[PDB]
């Protein structure tokens, strides 16, 4: 009577468990991999993450300067 | 980094005016008239090319 009023069975707790543990690893390889690409990104700043700014190209001049040479 | 490449005397080399700056001025707009075409064109290579070797000529 206690156990069918007030508990489940084996089967629920195991795939909670699983479905848990599934979480957490996914978690846990999604974060050393994030650590990872971070590094790299630093490291070479090939990625949209880490691109310190620059000087606009748009900027500059384009026309005759009273001296040909610039 | 390079050799700087220059050209020699002799290709520098050319009858100069010898005329002074008055006397420039005096003729200054029949001068720009009358020689339009030749400094127009070396203006233009002067401009486009951004070297003095390139337009000697
Ligand atoms: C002859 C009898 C001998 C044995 C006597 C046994 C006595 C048992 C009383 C002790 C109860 C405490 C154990 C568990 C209480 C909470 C556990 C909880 O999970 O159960 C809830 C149910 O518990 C009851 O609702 C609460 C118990 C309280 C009743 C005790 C009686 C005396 C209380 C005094 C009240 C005061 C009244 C006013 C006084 C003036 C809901 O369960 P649920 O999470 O859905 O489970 C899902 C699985 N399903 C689908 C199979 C159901």
């Amino acid at each position: 009577w206690i156990a069918r009023t007030f508990y489940d069975g084996p089967e629920k707790n195991y795939e909670k468990t699983m479905a848990i543990l599934q979480i957490e690893a996914e978690k846990a390889e999604l974060r050393l991999k994030e650590l990872e690409v971070r590094r790299l990104m630093r490291a070479r700043g090939d990625g949209p993450w880490y691109q310190y700014p620059t000087i606009d190209k748009a900027l500059i001049d384009h026309s005759p300067k009273t001296t040909p040479d610039n | 980094p390079g050799i700087v490449e220059l050209p020699t005397l002799e290709d520098l080399k050319v009858q100069e005016v010898k005329v002074s700056s008055s006397v420039l001025k005096a003729a200054a707009h029949h001068y720009g008239a009358q020689c339009d075409k030749p400094n127009k064109e070396f203006m233009l290579c002067r401009w486009e090319e951004k070297d003095p070797r390139r337009c000697l000529e």
